[PDB]
C-alpha cells in the first residue's frame, strides 16, 4: 500500500491575551510523531511515537528551528490578513495550514500537497500539477502573486520529492513494526428497542488499522440509504479506530436487514447478521 | 522533516 | 575548489563548487568582485540544468555537485564566485569554498618596451607587452615589482598591460630592473 | 463560518467489569478551536485527563480526544461536558455501554 | 543597494568592543550576519527575523547580536583577537507581509571591514607621488603613462583613483589588485601601491591638462586616543598633482 508523512498548523489570534497561539502537529499516515505547542515548557519539537524519539540532538534542533520559523511567518501573516479583510483588531482569528507528501510501495514519489486556509474557509491551495496557485478570494490573489513571484511553487516541488519522501522512507523503514500494519476489524451487532414498534439495530466495526472502512446496510440486496446513520471514524487511543453504523427498523422484520464491513484487512467483505 | 521557511502572504 | 582558472576572452569558463551540508534543497551563484559584495547571479531549485543569458548553472544533489558555466567569457567576469545553499525562502545560506575566475585579454598589436620617469626624486614603466608573459616579484629585497595591470583606452578600444618597478640606490637602472624577465624587446 | 463539536463518549475496550480500560470523549467537526471539554464522575471533575494535540480535518474543522484511565463498575457512572461558542450552555454526554 | 552598515572601516586594539550596526533593505524582515576572512570563505554567524532570532550558526560566545522591532540590527564583538580580522557582511531577506515588491534573494551589503592590530602605534598614512611619461613614450608608441605611487602605509584600508580637470576618469585607468609589502617578514610592514593613467600623447603635451591621483586611506575615526607626537593617522585624502608639459 502507498503511505503519507502530512503537517499540520494551527494559529489563533487572541489579542489582549498575549502573542497568538501557535500548535504544530505532525502525523505519519495516521499516527502522531512530533508536536508543538507555543504555550509549551519545552518551547522544542516534542517526539509523540516510539521510533521517533531515536534521532539525534542535531534532528531535534532543526525541526525546533523550523517549527519557530514557520510560526513567525504565520505570525506576521495573520496581521496581514486582518488588515486585508478590514477586520476589527479585538476578534480572534485563524489560519491552518497543511502540508504533506505521499509516497508508493516501493517509496517512490507519488503527490505533494499544500493547502493554507483563513477562519475555516479555503485561502490558497496548490494545485495538482504542483506549479500554480489556486486562489478563492481577491485577498488572495495578493499572496498568489507574491508567491508567483518568489518562485515558492518551484522550492515546495523540491522539498516534496526531495527531503520530504527521503525522510519518509526513513520513518516507514524505522517504526516499521507498528507503520506497515493492517489490523482487521472485529464486528458485532447490537440491538436496541426504541419502541414498542421500532428498534435500532447498530452495527459495530472495532479495533482496525487504517481509519479507512466502509460500513453498508442492504434489506435484501438493495442498499437503504434513508436510515442508515454513519459516525466519525473515532481514534480508540492506543493506535487502532472505532466505527459503528446503526439502522432504524420495524419490530419483527430484523433478520431481513445485513450489515456489510469492508476493510484492506479483511479477505474478503464481511456479513453480519441479527 | 519540515521545511526551512516560506514567504509572507 | 579554488583557482585561479585563467580562461582567455571568449572562451567557456566553468567553476565548480564543494559543498558540505547534505541537507540543502535550493541552490545559489553568487558573484563577488573583490572588496565588494557577493551578488547573486544564479538561483536553481531543480535536479539538472538551468540556464540563463551567458551563465548556465547544474546541480547534482546525491553527489553535492553544483557547476556554474560561463559562455563567452569577458574580462568584466574576473571574480570570485561562489555556491550557496539553502532550505526554504528564508531560510540560511551556506556558503562553499569559491573560485576565483581570471579572464585574460588578446592583445592584437604588442610592442614591449620599459621606460623611466622622473619626478621630484625614479621608476621604470614596462607596457605594451604580450598577454603570456610572467613577471617574476622580485630579483633583491631592496626592489619592488607589482604584478601585471591592464589599461583599456575606450577611445580607441586599444588595450594593453604594463607593470612598474622602483627603488631607491644608485644600483637600480631600467635595463636590469626586470632581472627575471623575457621578452626581447625594449626602449 | 462557526461550527458545534459532534461529541462522542465511549471506552477504549469492550467495558468488561472490573478490569482497567480508558475512557475516551472525542470532539470533531468544531470551528474555532477554543474548546473546554471535562470528563465527569458522578458529576464531578476528574483532573487527570490527557487530550491529543490539536488537529484538523480536510474541511478545517478541528478534533481533539480526551482520554483518563479508570475501571468500569456496576453504579459508577461517567459523561463528557463540552462548553464551546457555539453552546449557549455546557452540552452533557452520557457514557453508554449498551449501545 | 538598499541595505547600509555603518562603519564601513574600523581600527581598533586587541580585547576590545566594537558594534556594527546594519539596516536592511525597506521590504525586508530577516536579517543575516557573515563573516568572511582571507583563509575561509563567507561564514555564517547569526540571522535573526522580525526580532526574533531565526538560526545560529558557528559563533562564538564572545560574539552577541539583536534586532531592534525597527528592523535594523546590532551585531557586537567583545574581547577582539588578531584572528578576529575579517569582513563582516549583512544580508536581508525574507519580504514583509503585503503588496510589497522585491526578489526572493538576500541583497547583501557594502560590508564593513575589522581590523585587529596589538597597539596602535604601528598605523601610518600613505606618501602618494605622481610619475610624467618619458619623452621616449611620447615618440615611440604616440602615447603618454602617468603613475601614480602610494607608499608607507598601515593598515590595507586604501582606495586610489584619477581626478582630471576635477572629474574622476575611468577610461585607460589601471590599479593594482594587492598592495606590495614593503617588508615582506615583518608582520606588521607597511605597503604600497601602484596606478596607471594612459593617454593620447598630444592630450599630455596640453600644458593645461591638470592630472590629480587621490588616495583615499581609512584609519582612526577621530574617536581614538593618540599619544605620540606625530600627527593622527586619521581617514583622509592625500593627492598629488601633475601638469603637462610641452616638451
Amino acid at each position: 500500500g502507498s503511505h503519507s508523512m502530512r503537517y499540520f498548523f494551527t494559529s489563533v489570534s487572541r489579542p489582549g491575551r498575549g502573542e497568538p497561539r501557535f500548535i504544530a502537529v505532525g502525523y505519519v499516515d495516521d499516527t502522531q510523531f512530533v508536536r508543538f505547542d507555543s504555550d509549551a515548557a519545552s518551547q522544542r519539537m516534542e517526539p509523540r511515537a516510539p521510533w521517533i524519539e531515536q534521532e539525534g540532538p542535531e534532528y531535534w534542533d532543526q525541526e525546533t528551528r523550523n517549527v519557530k520559523a514557520q510560526s513567525q511567518t504565520d505570525r506576521v501573516d495573520l496581521g496581514t490578513l486582518r488588515g486585508y479583510y478590514n477586520q476589527s483588531e479585538a476578534g480572534s482569528h485563524t489560519i491552518q495550514i497543511m502540508y504533506g507528501c505521499d509516497v508508493g510501495s516501493d517509496g517512490r514519489f507519488l503527490r505533494g500537497y499544500r493547502q493554507d486556509a483563513y477562519d475555516g474557509k479555503d485561502y490558497i491551495a496548490l494545485n495538482e500539477d504542483l506549479r500554480s496557485w489556486t486562489a478563492a478570494d481577491m485577498a488572495a490573489q495578493i499572496t498568489k502573486r507574491k508567491w508567483e513571484a518568489a518562485h515558492e511553487a518551484e522550492q515546495l516541488r523540491a522539498y516534496l520529492d526531495g527531503t520530504c519522501v527521503e525522510w519518509l522512507r526513513r520513518y516507514l523503514e524505522n517504526g516499521k513494526e507498528t507503520l506497515q500494519r493492517t489490523d482487521p476489524p472485529k464486528t458485532h451487532m447490537t440491538h436496541h428497542p426504541i419502541s414498542d414498534h421500532e428498534a435500532t439495530l447498530r452495527c459495530w466495526a472495532l479495533g482496525f488499522y487504517p481509519a479507512e472502512i466502509t460500513l453498508t446496510w442492504q434489506r435484501d440486496g438493495e442498499d437503504q440509504t434513508q436510515d442508515t446513520e454513519l459516525v466519525e471514524t473515532r481514534p480508540a487511543g492506543d493506535g487502532t479506530f472505532q466505527k459503528w453504523a446503526a439502522v432504524v427498523v420495524p419490530s419483527g422484520e430484523e433478520q431481513r436487514y445485513t450489515c456489510h464491513v469492508q476493510h484492506e484487512g479483511l479477505p474478503k467483505p464481511l456479513t453480519l447478521r441479527w | 522533516a519540515l521545511h526551512g521557511g516560506w514567504t509572507t502572504k | 575548489n579554488s583557482g585561479p582558472l585563467s580562461v582567455p576572452e571568449g572562451a567557456i569558463a566553468s567553476l565548480n563548487c564543494t559543498y558540505s551540508d547534505r541537507g540543502s534543497q535550493s541552490f545559489f551563484w553568487y558573484r563577488q568582485y573583490s572588496g565588494k559584495s557577493p551578488e547573486l547571479i544564479m538561483s536553481i531549485y531543480s535536479n539538472g540544468d538551468k540556464e540563463d543569458g551567458r551563465f548556465t548553472a547544474q546541480l547534482n544533489k546525491a553527489s553535492q555537485y553544483v557547476s556554474l558555466l560561463i559562455r563567452d567569457s569577458q574580462p568584466s567576469d574576473s571574480a570570485t564566485y561562489l555556491c550557496a545553499g539553502n532550505t526554504g525562502t528564508a531560510s540560511k545560506l551556506t556558503f562553499g569554498t569559491g573560485t576565483r575566475l581570471q579572464v585574460t585579454l588578446n592583445i592584437q598589436n604588442p610592442d614591449p618596451a620599459v621606460y623611466q620617469l622622473r619626478d621630484s626624486k625614479s621608476v621604470c614603466l614596462f607596457t605594451d607587452f604580450d598577454s603570456q608573459t610572467n613577471v617574476s616579484q622580485s630579483k633583491d629585497s631592496d626592489v619592488y615589482i607589482t604584478d601585471k595591470c591592464v589599461l583599456d583606452m575606450r577611445s580607441m578600444d586599444f588595450k594593453s598591460n604594463s607593470a612598474v618597478a622602483w627603488s631607491n640606490k644608485s644600483d637600480f637602472a631600467c635595463a636590469n630592473a626586470f632581472n627575471n624577465s623575457i621578452i626581447p624587446e625594449d626602449t | 463560518i462557526q461550527r458545534t463539536p459532534k461529541i462522542q463518549v465511549y471506552s477504549r475496550h469492550p467495558a468488561e467489569n472490573g478490569k482497567s480500560n480508558f475512557l475516551n470523549c472525542y470532539v470533531s467537526g468544531f470551528h474555532p478551536s477554543d474548546i473546554e471539554v471535562d470528563l465527569l464522575k458522578n458529576g464531578e471533575r476528574i483532573e487527570k485527563v490527557e487530550h491529543s494535540d490539536l488537529s484538523f480535518s480536510k474541511d478545517w474543522s478541528f478534533y481533539l480526544l480526551y482520554y483518563t484511565e479508570f475501571t468500569p463498575t456496576e453504579k459508577d457512572e461517567y459523561a463528557c461536558r463540552v462548553n464551546h461558542v457555539t453552546l449557549s450552555q455546557p452540552k452533557i454526554v452520557k457514557w453508554d455501554r449498551d449501545m | 543597494s538598499g541595505v547600509t552598515q555603518t562603519p564601513k572601516h574600523l581600527i581598533t586594539a586587541t580585547g576590545q568592543r566594537v558594534t556594527l550596526r546594519c539596516s536592511p533593505r525597506s521590504g525586508d524582515l530577516s536579517v543575516y550576519w557573515y563573516q568572511q576572512s582571507l583563509d575561509q570563505g563567507l561564514q555564517f554567524l547569526i540571522q535573526y527575523y522580525n526580532g526574533e532570532e531565526r538560526a545560529k550558526g558557528n559563533i562564538l560566545e564572545r560574539f552577541s547580536a539583536q534586532q531592534f522591532p525597527d528592523l535594523h540590527s546590532e551585531l557586537n564583538l567583545s574581547s577582539l583577537e588578531l584572528g578576529d580580522s575579517a569582513l563582516y557582511f549583512c544580508a536581508s531577506s525574507g519580504l514583509a507581509g503585503g503588496p510589497v515588491s522585491g526578489a526572493n534573494v538576500l541583497t547583501f551589503g557594502a560590508g564593513s571591514r575589522l581590523t585587529v592590530l596589538e597597539d596602535l602605534n604601528k598605523v601610518f598614512p600613505p606618501e602618494v607621488a605622481v610619475f610624467e611619461p618619458s619623452e621616449a613614450e611620447i615618440s615611440h608608441t604616440q602615447k603618454a603613462t602617468l603613475v601614480c605611487l602610494a607608499t608607507g602605509f598601515f593598515p590595507d584600508h586604501v582606495e586610489l583613483s584619477w581626478w582630471v580637470n576635477g572629474k574622476e576618469v575611468h577610461s585607460g585607468v589601471c590599479t593594482d589588485p594587492q598592495p606590495l609589502k614593503e617588508q615582506p617578514a615583518l608582520n606588521d610592514s607597511r605597503y604600497s601601491l601602484s596606478s596607471r593613467l594612459r593617454v593620447s600623447a598630444t592630450f599630455w603635451q596640453n600644458p593645461r591638462n591638470h592630472f590629480r591621483c587621490q588616495v583615499q586611506f581609512y584609519g582612526l575615526s577621530e574617536n581614538d586616543e593618540w599619544t605620540q607626537d606625530r600627527a593622527k593617522p586619521v581617514t583622509q585624502i592625500v593627492s598629488a598633482e601633475a601638469w603637462g608639459r610641452a616638451d
